[PDB]
C-alpha cells in the first residue's frame, strides 16, 4: 500500500524558481527518509538531495549544493523542493525515494539498505522558447542513386518546440519498416525529428504515399505527400 | 495498560475469597459454645495448633505450585480444585450439631484441618497470580486497591447480613440457618471463581523461579526487628476485638443487636476512607498519619469502656466508636504496604520478606484465639446461653480492652524510631 | 536519557551473538525494556521484553531461539541470539515501553547473516 | 566506481556475471538496482548477498578482493534493462554508469542511403542533406561526410533508433545543415560508412545538379 506520488511540473524559463512536492501515504513518516534523485533526459540515475523528518537532517549534492532548498512537514506527509536559480542542464525527470531514518549511522562494510520504494517522478525542462508550428519537408527518393530492390520514402520535421510530435504515413495503416528516430535538440533550442519508410521499387510509380502530422500543443496538420521527382 | 474486565474480574475474586472467610473467622468460637456445646479448653487448644500448622505450611504449596507444569497452566487447575473443595469441607463444617459422644470432637477436628489446608491450596495461585499475569511497572499500583476494596466490603456484608437469615430459619435450631447461609456462602464463591477463570488471562510468564540465613537477615536487619513486631501487635489486638465482639454485645451490653450497627455500617467510612486516601495522605505528613492510625483505636475503646457505666448503651457512642475504630484500621492497613520496601531496601531476600507479614499475621491470629480461650474458660461458664453471672463482668471488660495495650506497645515501638 | 545499543556484525548462518543495550538517565529499575526488529521493505516488530520484576514473554518468530536477559548491576539488558537465519538480518532498536510521553527509541544496530560474505580485510 | 562492461550480449539460458569497481579507496556495501526505459529503478539485493524481497533466485550478489559483482544464473526474456550499483559513501550516495544487455543475432551491413534537399526550402534559405543506415544489428557503424573531398566536422547530427523488437536490429540517420549561400558554393556530397561487416568502407554521393 505504500505510496509516494509527485507533482507541481510543468515549464519553466532559465531563473525562474520552481517547487516540487512528494506525499506519502502508508507508512509512519517519523521512521525513514525521503530522497530526491534525478535522470538526466539520456544519462543515468544522479543524486539530488535528502531529509529525515528531524530538520537537523539534510544534505544536498555537491552540483546542487546552495540552490536547492528541501523542507517536509511533519503533520501533513508532504516533502517540498524549492529549487531556484535554475540553468539549461538541470532538465530531467526527477524521483522521490523512500530510505533509512538513520542510513549514515548504518554505514558500514557489509551493511547497506538501499532505496526500496520509488515514485512515478515527474518532468522538469528549462528554456527559453514558446510554441512553434512544426515545418514538414519531403524526401526525394532518388531515380537510381538508391538500391535496386528496396526504395526510400521520408520526412522531416524541421522545427517546434513543445515536447510531443505525432507522425502517421497513409492515414496511420501501413507500418512495414517505418522508423521515427527520437527528437534531437538543435542550436536554436527547437526540436528536429525525421520519419522514413521503406518499399520494394515495384510500388514506386503506382503507390500513393503522405506523411501525416499531428501536433497536440497547438492544433495543427500538414499531411505532406511524397512524390518521386 | 490494564482494562476494566480484569479489574473487576480480580476484585469479583477478592471478593468471594474474603465472602467465604468472614463467618468462619466471626461466628466459629461463639458456634461452638453455645450451639454444639464443647468445651473451652479443647477449643483453645484446637485452634492453636491448626492455626499455628496453617501459618508455618505455607511454603510447601508454593513449591507445589512452581512444580506443577500443565495443559492449563500452573494456577489455574489449583484454583479450581480449591474453590470445590474447600465449599464442600465448608458446607460439612456447620453441621458438627448432628453428632453425640466421643466422636463429636473427632469430627470438629478433622473438618477444621481441613478447612484450613483446601482454603491455603484455594488462597496461594489466585495471589500469585498478580506478578505474572499482566504486570510490567507501575501497573500494580493501579490494580492492587480494587481487590482490596471487595476484601474490605464483604466482611460488613457478612456482618451485617448474618444475624436475621438465621433468625428467619432458625427457632428451636440455630444451626439449621447457618447451614443454609453456608450454602448461599458456596453460591457466591462458585460464580467468582467462575468469572475469574473465564475473564483472567496469562501473559508474562517466567521459568526457572535457610533457617541461619533467615536469622542472620532477622538480626542485621534492626529496623526489619522492629517491622515485624510493630505488626504483630497491631495485628493481635485487632483479631481479639474482631473475635470476641458478639460475646460482649451479647452479654454486656444489652442484647438489641447493635453488633451490626457497631460493625456493618462503619464498614462504609473504611470503605470512604480507602478510597479518598492518596488526597488525605498527600495532605499530611506519615508520621501523624502513624500516630492516628495507633490512636484511633484506642479512643474507640476508651468511649466504649468509659459510657459503658452509666448509660444506657447510646446509639451514638457505639456507630461513633466504630466509624474510629475502621478509619485506623483501613489507615494502619495502607501505610503498612509503604514501610517494608524501605526497610528491606538497606534467595531472593524480597520474596522471602514477602512472605514474612503473612507468616506474622497468622501467628498473631492464632495467639489472640489462644488468649481468648483461656481467659474466657478461667472466669466463668460462658456456655450458659443464660444471665450473665455477677463479677463475670470484670473478666469480659478486661478482656475487651486489653487491645488498648497492644496499641500501646505499638505505639511506643514505633515512636523509638 | 538515551539508549545506546552495542554488538551487531557478519555471522554466518548457525551463529550466535550478544547485543547490550546500555542505558543511562532513568533508575534502571523501571519500565519493561524491549527489542525490534527492522528490514528493508518492512516495519517494525516486536521480538522480546523483560519487565522490572524478571518476567519476559517473547515474539512467536523468535521463541526457543532469542533470549533476554535484564542486569541492574551494570544497568543493561542483553538479548542472546542463537540459530541466525538470513530472515533475521536486520536493524534491532532497543525500545523502552512505559512513560508514554517518551518512547525513547535507539537508532539501532545493523545485523546481517548472509552465506559466508568473505569476511573482514584483517 | 566504474562498471567495468559498458554494454552486453547475450540469449536466454545463459550466465552473465556484471562487475562494480567501487574504486574509491573505500569499502562499502553496494546494493544493486534494474531499471527499464521510461520506468523507475527496482531494488534487487541491497546488501551483497542478500536478495530483497519478492526477486527471483535466480539473481545472486558476490564481494570479490576490491570488487563488486551481480550474477544472473540463466537469463529469461525479462532480464534485458540496465543494471546500477550504489555506495553511501561518507554522507553521499554515488550510482554507477549502467550496463545496457542486448541481445545476441548473427551480424549484418548495413542499407545506406543518401537524400538531396527537395525542390523547396530553398526559398526558406537552409540546407539540409540525410544520410540513412539501416537494418544492421552491431552498433558500431561510423559515417563520415565528404564534400569536394573535404572532411566537415561539427556541423553533423546523429540520431539512432533503439534495438528493434522484431529482428533486433538497428537504424541511424546522419544530418547535415548549411546556409542557402554556403550550399551552391560546391559541387558534389557524400557521406561514407565504416562498420566491423564491411570489407570495405561504402560510399554514396551526389551532385550538386540534378
Ligand atoms: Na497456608
Amino acid at each position: 500500500e505504500v505510496q509516494l506520488v509527485e507533482s507541481g511540473g510543468g515549464l519553466v524559463q532559465p531563473g525562474g524558481s520552481l517547487r516540487l512536492s512528494c506525499a506519502a501515504s502508508g507508512f509512519n513518516f517519523s521512521y525513514y527518509s525521503i530522497h530526491w534523485v534525478r535522470q538526466a533526459p539520456g544519462k543515468g540515475l544522479e543524486w539530488v538531495a535528502y531529509i529525515s523528518s528531524s530538520s537537523s537532517y539534510t544534505s544536498y549534492a555537491d552540483s546542487v549544493k546552495g540552490r536547492f532548498t528541501i523542507s517536509a512537514d511533519t503533520s501533513k506527509n508532504t516533502a517540498y523542493l524549492q529549487m531556484n536559480s535554475l540553468r539549461a542542464e538541470d532538465t530531467a525527470v526527477y524521483y522521490c525515494a523512500r530510505g533509512y531514518q538513520y542510513w549514515q549511522y548504518h554505514a558500514s562494510w557489509y551493511w547497506n539498505g538501499g532505496l526500496d520504494y520509488w515514485g512515478q517522478g515527474t518532468l522538469v525542462t528549462v528554456s527559453s522558447a514558446s510554441t512553434k508550428g512544426p515545418s514538414v519537408f519531403p524526401l526525394a527518393p532518388s531515380s537510381k542513386s538508391t538500391s535496386g530492390g528496396t526504395a526510400a520514402l521520408g520526412c522531416l520535421v524541421k522545427d517546434y518546440f513543445p515536447e510531443p510530435v505525432t507522425v502517421s504515413w497513409n492515414s496511420g495503416a501501413l507500418t512495414s519498416g517505418v522508423h521515427t528516430f527520437p527528437a534531437v535538440l538543435q542550436s536554436s533550442g527547437l526540436y528536429s525529428l525525421s520519419s522514413v519508410v521503406t518499399v520494394p521499387s515495384s510500388s514506386l510509380g503506382t503507390q500513393t504515399y503522405i506523411c501525416n502530422v499531428n501536433h497536440k500543443p497547438s492544433n495543427t496538420k500538414v499531411d505532406k505527400k511524397v512524390e518521386p521527382k | 495498560s490494564i482494562s476494566m474486565t480484569t479489574k473487576l474480574s480480580y476484585g469479583f475474586g477478592a471478593f468471594g475469597k474474603d465472602f467465604a472467610i468472614g463467618i468462619v473467622y466471626m461466628y466459629l468460637m461463639y458456634y461452638y459454645t453455645d450451639v454444639v456445646g464443647l468445651s473451652v479448653g479443647l477449643v483453645g487448644t484446637l485452634f492453636l495448633v491448626a492455626r499455628i500448622w496453617d501459618a508455618i505450611n505455607d511454603p510447601i504449596m508454593g513449591w507445589i505450585v512452581n512444580a506443577t507444569r500443565s495443559r492449563w497452566g500452573k494456577f489455574k487447575p489449583w484454583i479450581l480444585i480449591g474453590t470445590l473443595t474447600n465449599s464442600l469441607v465448608l458446607f460439612l463444617l456447620f453441621s458438627a450439631h448432628l453428632f453425640e459422644g466421643t466422636a463429636q470432637v473427632v469430627f470438629v477436628c478433622v473438618t477444621y484441618i481441613l478447612w484450613g489446608m483446601t482454603y491455603t491450596i484455594m488462597d496461594i495461585p489466585f495471589w500469585s497470580l498478580v506478578p505474572t499475569i499482566t504486570l510490567d511497572k507501575r501497573e500494580r499500583e493501579q490494580l492492587v486497591p480494587f481487590p482490596r476494596f471487595f476484601a474490605s466490603l464483604a466482611g460488613f456484608v457478612t456482618a451485617g447480613i448474618t444475624l436475621p437469615f438465621v433468625s428467619y430459619v432458625g427457632g428451636a435450631d440455630r444451626g439449621f440457618g447457618f447451614q443454609m447461609f453456608t450454602l448461599v456462602l458456596i453460591a457466591f464463591f462458585i460464580a467468582s471463581t467462575i468469572v475469574t477463570l473465564r475473564n483472567v488471562h496469562e501473559v508474562y510468564s517466567s521459568d526457572n523461579g535457610t533457617l541461619k540465613t533467615i536469622v542472620g537477615l532477622i538480626y542485621k536487619n534492626d529496623q526489619l526487628s522492629c517491622l515485624l513486631g510493630m505488626a504483630l501487635a497491631y495485628n493481635i489486638a485487632s483479631n481479639i476485638i474482631n473475635g470476641f465482639a458478639i460475646y460482649y454485645f451479647t452479654y454486656v451490653i444489652g442484647d438489641a443487636d447493635l453488633f451490626p450497627y457497631y460493625l456493618s455500617y462503619a464498614g462504609a467510612a473504611n470503605l470512604l476512607t480507602l478510597i479518598v486516601f492518596p488526597r488525605l495522605v498527600k495532605m499530611l505528613s506519615r508520621r501523624i498519619l502513624w500516630a492516628g492510625a495507633s490512636v484511633m483505636p484506642v479512643l474507640s475503646c476508651a468511649g466504649l469502656f468509659a459510657m459503658a457505666l452509666a448509660d444506657i448503651h447510646n446509639a451514638a457512642l457505639i456507630v461513633a466508636a466504630g466509624i474510629f475504630l475502621n478509619i485506623g484500621t483501613a489507615l494502619f492497613w495502607v501505610l503498612q504496604v509503604i514501610m517494608v520496601a524501605d526497610t528491606v531496601d538497606y534467595i531472593r531476600c524480597e520474596s522471602i520478606a514477602y512472605s514474612v507479614q503473612t507468616m506474622v499475621v497468622k501467628g498473631g491470629s492464632a495467639f489472640a484465639a489462644f488468649f481468648i480461650a483461656l481467659v474466657l474458660g478461667l472466669i466463668g461458664y460462658t456456655p450458659n446461653v443464660a444471665q450473665s453471672a455477677q463479677t463475670l463482668q470484670g473478666m469480659q471488660f478486661i478482656m475487651i480492652v486489653l487491645p488498648v495495650l497492644f496499641f500501646m506497645m505499638t505505639l511506643v515501638l514505633y515512636f523509638r524510631y | 536519557r538515551q539508549l545506546v545499543e552495542s554488538g551487531g556484525g557478519l555471522v554466518q548462518p548457525g551463529g550466535s551473538l550478544r547485543l547490550s543495550c546500555a542505558v543511562s538517565g532513568i533508575i534502571f529499575r523501571d519500565n519493561a525494556m524491549g527489542w525490534y526488529r527492522q528490514a528493508p521493505g518492512k516495519e517494525r516488530e516486536w521480538v522480546a521484553t523483560i519487565t522490572d520484576l524478571g518476567y519476559t514473554a517473547y515474539a512467536d518468530s523468535v521463541k526457543g531461539r532469542f533470549t533476554i536477559s535484564r542486569d541492574n548491576a551494570k544497568d543493561t539488558v542483553y538479548l542472546q541470539m542463537n540459530s541466525l537465519e538470513p530472515e533475521d538480518t536486520a536493524v534491532y532498536y532497543c525500545h523502552l515501553p512505559g512513560t508514554a510521553a517518551g518512547d525513547y527509541w535507539g537508532k539501532g544496530t545493523p545485523v546481517t547473516v548472509s552465506s559466508l560474505e568473505v569476511l573482514f580485510q584483517g | 566506481m566504474t562498471q567495468s562492461p559498458s554494454s552486453l550480449s547475450a540469449s536466454v539460458g545463459d550466465r552473465v556475471t556484471i562487475t562494480c569497481r567501487a574504486s574509491q579507496s573505500v569499502s562499502s556495501a553496494v546494493a544493486w538496482y534494474q531499471q527499464k526505459p521510461g520506468k523507475a529503478p527496482k531494488l534487487l539485493i541491497y546488501s551483497a548477498s542478500s536478495l530483497y524481497s519478492g526477486v527471483p533466485s535466480r539473481f545472486s550478489g558476490s564481494r570479490s578482493g576490491t570488487d563488486f559483482t551481480l550474477t544472473i544464473s540463466s537469463l529469461q526474456p525479462e532480464d534485458f534493462a540496465t543494471y546500477y550499483c550504489q555506495q553511501s559513501s561518507s554522507s553521499l550516495i554515488t550510482f554507477g554508469q549502467g550496463t545496457k544487455v542486448e541481445i545476441k543475432r548473427t551480424v549484418a551491413a548495413p542499407s545506406v542511403f543518401i537524400f538531396p534537399p527537395s525542390d523547396s526550402q530553398l526559398k526558406s534559405g537552409t540546407a539540409s542533406v540525410v544520410c540513412l543506415l539501416n537494418n544492421f544489428y552491431p552498433r558500431e557503424a561510423k559515417v563520415q561526410w565528404k564534400v569536394d573531398n573535404a572532411l566537415q566536422s561539427g556541423n553533423s547530427q546523429e540520431s539512432v533508433t533503439e534495438q528493434d523488437s522484431k529482428d533486433s536490429t538497428y537504424s541511424l540517420s546522419s544530418t547535415l545543415t548549411l546556409s542557402k549561400a554556403d550550399y551552391e558554393k560546391h559541387k558534389v556530397y557524400a557521406c561514407e560508412v565504416t562498420h566491423q561487416g564491411l570489407s570495405s568502407p561504402v560510399t554514396k554521393s551526389f551532385n550538386r545538379g540534378e
